[PDB]
């Protein structure tokens, strides 16, 4: 039993502070009420980070290696059935 | 302005507030280093989860007995509450750290808290350790001294809201105790 | 070049990383056989989709109660977050290629990932195996030795990049055994 402190209808609900920053003149800050969602695993894979693996994407073409390129990125991932 | 994001607060609602330019000039004129403050929370919301997990993570591996059997920390569903309870008190510590003002997090969430603590079993030393863990992580990324990752600020000192956020977690423990 | 890679993986913002002729001449400086290195990682990315399928469906076929009701590739759900887990697993390992060093790897993907699947009910022994048959793939493109697929390279010998992957790919196994 909780329900003095925190009663259900309110029970794990804490405030979020969002930034629109880009060093531009439409910049703002913004604050929301929100429920707390999270999982088990997350001890190791934080939500910032989870699902997100090296991309890795090498342009080359025979004898044009002054027109060679490699990019790296980080994005979230659906392997394709 | 403050009292417009505690308003949001008073009512719980969920429906999102927002201030820009002469609002947001309001805010940084009424709120002391405004333009340094909203970068030291900038800099713990933008690591907020990583911070939580890693700390949560940080309580377990220096006491597993929390995920043995009978532990607080034992089964899934343990254990996706207590990494939720982390997310709660720094949210209510980035928007203390946002108002330059404790009350919200001392009205709104450590309020009642040692006892509901106590009535559910969860252990109150280790919870200190979380918290001393995230007040750790708060002051590296706000001074930019952090080892595992830089963050660009332009050049000055920021050693009071430093020890600004050092007090809020130390608030955490204090309530528990 | 070095440095923006790194801040990449550092920040995990999902934004890419891009580079000149001179930038890629500092990157090759650094790297050891950079040229046979770049077209180790080229022979993989270039068949990354068709090595987690074919992995994975290599692993059901040797296992078919992994598609039978209970189980843990049972419901599209969860056969596509198999296939999510396949190539990310198969991305770490190449970003170790080209960095020539294992700790990314150890460090983002394979630390607490026993741990995880222990506690979701994935099942390791599997997992070992779809690791295992994208580890002979990959050895596979790195040598051109591939049964139904040729790609283009210039003459010579690649056998210690080969090597180098079956080294990266033995450490997944080892994380989760
Ligand atoms: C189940 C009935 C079952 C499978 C499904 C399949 C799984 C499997 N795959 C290999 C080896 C390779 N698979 C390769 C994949 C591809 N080759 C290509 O040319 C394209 C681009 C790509 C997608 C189709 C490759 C390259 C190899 C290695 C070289 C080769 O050509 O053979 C294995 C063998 C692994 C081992 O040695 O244990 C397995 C098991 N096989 C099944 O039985
Ligand atoms: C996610 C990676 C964040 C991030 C987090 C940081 N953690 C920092 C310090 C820190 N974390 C722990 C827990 C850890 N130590 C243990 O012994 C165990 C179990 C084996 C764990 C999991 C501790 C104890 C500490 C040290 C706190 C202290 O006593 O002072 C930290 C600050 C490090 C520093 O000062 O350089 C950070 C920022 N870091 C990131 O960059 C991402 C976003
Ligand atoms: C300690 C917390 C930090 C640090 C902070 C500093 N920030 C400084 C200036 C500055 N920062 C911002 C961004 C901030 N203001 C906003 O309005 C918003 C969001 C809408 C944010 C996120 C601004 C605009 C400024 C003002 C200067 C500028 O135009 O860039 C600053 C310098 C203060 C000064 O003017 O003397 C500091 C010290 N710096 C540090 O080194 C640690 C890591
Ligand atoms: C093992 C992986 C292969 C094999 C590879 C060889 N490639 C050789 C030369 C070579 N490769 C590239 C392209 C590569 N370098 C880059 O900078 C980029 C993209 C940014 C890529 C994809 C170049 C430019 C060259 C130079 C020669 C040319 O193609 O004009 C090579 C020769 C030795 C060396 O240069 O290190 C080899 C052995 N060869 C094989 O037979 C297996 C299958
Ligand atoms: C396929 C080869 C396996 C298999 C895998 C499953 N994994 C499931 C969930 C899951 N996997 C991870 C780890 C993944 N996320 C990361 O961030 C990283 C590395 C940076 C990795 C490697 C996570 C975190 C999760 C849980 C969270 C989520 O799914 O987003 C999963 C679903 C479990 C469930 O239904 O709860 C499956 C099926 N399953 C198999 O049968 C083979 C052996
Ligand atoms: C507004 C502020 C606010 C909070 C601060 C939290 C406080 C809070 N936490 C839990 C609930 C819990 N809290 C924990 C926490 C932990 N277990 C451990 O072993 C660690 C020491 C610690 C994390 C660091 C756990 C594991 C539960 C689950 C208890 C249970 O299921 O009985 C609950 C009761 C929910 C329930 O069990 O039904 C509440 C009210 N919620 C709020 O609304």
């Amino acid at each position: 039993l909780y329900n003095k402190y925190f009663s259900a209808d309110r029970l794990h609900k804490a405030p979020e502070i969002l930034f629109e920053y880009n060093k531009t003149k439409y910049d703002r800050v913004g604050v929301r009420y929100t429920e707390v969602t999270s999982k088990a695993s997350e001890r190791f894979f934080p939500k910032s980070r989870m699902n997100r693996a090296p991309v890795i994407e090498i342009s080359y073409r025979e004898g044009a290696v002054s027109t060679a390129s490699v990019s790296l990125s980080m994005p979230e991932i659906s392997g394709p059935p | 302005m403050l009292d417009a994001f505690s308003r949001v607060v008073v009512n719980s609602d969920a429906k999102a507030a927002y201030v820009g330019g002469s609002d947001l000039q309001a805010l940084k004129s009424f709120i002391a280093d405004g333009n340094k403050r909203l970068d030291a929370v900038n800099s713990i919301v933008s690591n907020a989860s990583c911070m939580v997990s890693d700390a949560v993570s940080g309580m377990i591996c220096e006491n597993p007995g929390l995920i043995s059997p009978g532990g607080n920390c034992y089964t899934n569903r343990r254990m996706a509450a207590c990494l939720r309870d982390g997310e709660i008190i720094l949210r209510y510590v980035s928007y203390a750290l946002l108002a330059g003002d404790a009350s919200v997090l001392e009205d709104r969430c450590l309020n009642g808290l040692k006892e509901t603590y106590i009535a559910l079993g969860v252990p109150t030393n280790s919870s200190i350790r979380a918290v001393s863990i995230m007040k750790a992580q708060a002051v590296a990324f706000i001074t930019n001294t952090a080892t595992e990752r830089k963050m660009s600020f332009a050049a000055g000192d920021c050693t009071s809201l430093a020890s600004e956020v050092a007090s809020y977690f130390d608030r955490v423990g204090a309530a528990i105790s």
